[PDB]
């Protein structure tokens, strides 16, 4: 772990509880002890041509025979919820990742087709392979560049530039860091004239 | 969807008084979406809340196995009484009933004979013990050997077979060291079935 | 829908030049509805056209159809495979089937007749029992005989795993005991693809 | 032939045979050499006010047998028609009257509300019918074979076994043939 840039971990599919990220921020409670959320990464899986149930996740929205375009659409998705979805503790994570992104769009098979096998295979309009747009990549790349919570520490937060800088180094660059942050914060030297700001550090 | 299987006790644990037999029952194929399994035990129509359900067991991505073990009673059992395990699920349209009882007719008392190795055999390293049970029914029964009052383990013991009266017949079949035979240890075949004597006989076997 | 059992050939029709060995391939609970059942038999993937099929048999309103390839005794025991392909109008899908001998090193039989228990002989019919045992693959054929004629009142077991990676099993002939002290000699037959022309008998009388 | 949407052929009454469908399935055996299936539809007709001999045509139903039949080759019908629809439901005049020429009478022949209960039924019939099933990956599983195929045989199953024509499969995407048995008159 001390040697990692990113870790990179693949939640495809349902990891339990009522809003389905359960064993998420129970591993994310183990993982920050060995890494910073700063290299923390998780990932969904677009829809594989003819996959069988055991590789079928549901992280993108199913077929629609009135909307082709639905597949392309990240509303109410896992995807879109791994976007948002930050630690409680830490700090904000690195980002999402996505598998085979070549088949960015593509909807979902339906619900109705989720026990299909190898031999038993119910093939279907979406087993199809097609050109990518990567429209949903670029929607979740930029719901998570205009969250608000990766906005950078301003004067706004800290005054004292300082200790801004220092703060800056030892917690992270973004707003939504000082809520998460949950270790140990070094103040050191004669360029700090006041210490405002320190109260965002809520968890510290 | 949920499949169930329901598979009765070993045949030893239900006519040993030192074990515990058990009815198991089986659901595979649960689904991570709808993970719940609820299970309903039934003796004779009678629910029972002794029940023992273990932790699901992912036999491959995001599929599931889940075993409920109810205890039986060796009297409950030996007198046929029926076994329902009830399975409920979210992903099920309704609930599976499973039913097991025991094999049902008339008892009939094994004879139990040993029989050395053949002369021809005597020239390997290794001889052939047997044990001929014959004339039992039903087809339950367990065979066991031992010797010094230590268990033997290095055998095996065919399947049942029909034979033309109607009653059942197998041999249970002990290797050991050509050695440990010629210098004249006993051998003992323990057979286990519910027409016997407190369900048990024990024939020997020596070099004469 | 309609389900497809496939079965090998009986061993001793492998193993015996007298005999000729068949593939049977069985389609049961065909629908009344939708009859026609093709079949195709392919020997190593290759097409055969000298399968014989027979004519339905109801077993309501549900039919049975089989058919039945002979098969040449080298191709059997040189392990090749046997697939059978099964058509119908109410499958998604044919059906496909395939047997072959089990491959691995082939392992002599050892035949050993046992005489009856001292325990057994208080009884008005007594077991004869032949143990053979250390032979691979599992296909076998056990027969008792007495004076050249056939003895029939006799059961044998499957084969049985045995701990070595062999298979054994167990014949048991029934006999009036007065036949047994009389000094009769049996015949234990024991056929095998590892034993020489397929074949070993071992002799048992009272002793 | 080839600028029509659609033949309507007019088979009023009996048309021969055990069956009274000889006359259609005769015609058909050439109607079919300059027009799709697709595109005939066969008629019956209401019985019209006082009729005489000359326009008296008559479950077990004409209408409902128009509907049922369907080509032996070539596939599916389009469907079928009616003559007089204002007449929906009005019973025919006996068989007894089967030669009142113009020089009788009957309650039928009185003019009446319909509700077109008849025609409403025979397209309920015909659109609850199997053979109109579309073509789907149960028949032709590769999807460029099942494209090609419905181009030009038709798009549903009961066409398959009856297209009898030409069928040409092109380019580099069919990766397997399987279905294809299924045009057994091709
Ligand atoms: C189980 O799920 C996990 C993901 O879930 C995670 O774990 C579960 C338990 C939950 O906790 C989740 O929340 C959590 O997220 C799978 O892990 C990732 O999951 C995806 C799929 O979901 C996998 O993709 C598949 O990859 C295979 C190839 O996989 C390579 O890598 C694997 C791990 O490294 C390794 O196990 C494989 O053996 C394989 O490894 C390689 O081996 C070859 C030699 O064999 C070697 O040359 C390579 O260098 C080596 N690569 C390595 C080590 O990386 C891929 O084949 C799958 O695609 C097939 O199936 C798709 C339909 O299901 C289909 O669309 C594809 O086109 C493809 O199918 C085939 O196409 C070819 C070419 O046209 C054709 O010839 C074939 O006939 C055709 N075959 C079939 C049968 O369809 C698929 O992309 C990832 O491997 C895996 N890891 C990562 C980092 O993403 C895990 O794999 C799942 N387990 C199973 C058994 O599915
Ligand atoms: C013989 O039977 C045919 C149907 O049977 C088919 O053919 C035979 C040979 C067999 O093979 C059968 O198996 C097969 O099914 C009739 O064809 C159609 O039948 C119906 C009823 O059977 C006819 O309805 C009747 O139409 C009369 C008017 O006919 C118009 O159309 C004729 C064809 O184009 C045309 O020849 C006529 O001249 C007339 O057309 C018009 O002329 C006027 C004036 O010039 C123009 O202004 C219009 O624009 C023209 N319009 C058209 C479309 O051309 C009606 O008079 C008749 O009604 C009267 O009698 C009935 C009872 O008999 C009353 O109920 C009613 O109130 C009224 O008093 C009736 O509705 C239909 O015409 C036929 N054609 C079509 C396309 O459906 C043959 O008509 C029939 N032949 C004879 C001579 O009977």
């Amino acid at each position: 772990a001390e040697d990692l840039d990113y870790l990179l971990r693949q939640y495809y599919g349902s990891q339990g509880g009522e809003a389905e990220v359960d064993t998420i921020n129970s591993d994310w409670n183990q993982y920050q002890n060995y890494i910073d959320a700063s290299q923390f990464m998780i990932g969904f899986s677009f829809f594989e041509e003819s996959a069988s149930k055991g590789n079928l996740w549901f992280d993108v929205n199913e077929y629609d025979p009135n909307n082709p375009e639905k597949g392309k659409d990240i509303e109410g998705t896992r995807a879109k919820k791994y976007a948002e979805w930050q630690p409680s503790t830490g700090g904000l994570k690195a980002g999402i990742f996505s598998y085979a992104i070549d088949r960015d769009g593509v909807a979902h098979v339906p619900s109705t087709y989720k026990n299909r096998t190898s031999t038993n295979l119910q093939r279907h309009e979406v087993d199809n392979i097609s050109h990518t747009d990567y429209t949903v990549s670029r929607k979740l790349k930029t719901l998570m560049t205009e969250d608000k919570r990766y906005d950078v520490i301003d004067q706004k937060d800290i005054p004292d530039p300082a200790l801004r800088e220092q703060i800056i180094q030892q917690v992270g660059q973004y707003k939504g860091d000082l809520e998460r942050y949950n270790k140990t914060l070094v103040l050191t030297g004669d360029k700090i004239q006041n210490l405002k700001g320190l109260e965002k550090l809520s968890k510290l | 969807g949920p499949s169930v299987f329901l598979f009765p006790p070993k045949p030893k644990d239900t006519l040993m008084i030192s074990r515990t037999p058990e009815v198991t029952c089986v659901v595979v194929d649960v689904s991570h979406e709808d993970p719940e399994v609820k299970f309903n035990w039934y003796v004779d129509g009678v629910e029972v809340h002794n029940a023992k359900t273990k932790p699901r067991e992912e036999q491959y991505n995001s599929t599931y196995r889940v075993v409920s073990v109810l205890t039986v009673l060796h009297q409950d059992w030996l007198n046929g009484k029926e076994y329902k395990c009830k399975v409920s699920n979210k992903a099920l349209p309704a609930p599976i009933e499973k039913t097991i009882s025991k094999a049902k007719g008339q008892p009939r008392e094994p004879q139990v004979y040993t029989l050395p190795p053949s002369r021809e055999e005597m020239t390997k390293n290794q001889v052939s013990l047997t044990c001929l049970v014959k004339g039992f029914y039903p087809s339950d029964i367990a065979v066991e050997w031992a010797s010094n009052g230590q268990p033997e383990n290095n055998y095996k013991t065919t399947p049942p077979v029909l034979d033309s009266d109607g009653s059942f017949f197998l041999y249970s079949k002990l290797t050991v060291d050509k050695s440990r035979w010629q210098q004249g240890n006993v051998f003992s075949c323990s057979v286990m079935h519910e027409a016997l004597h407190n369900h048990y006989t024990q024939k020997s076997l020596s070099l004469s």
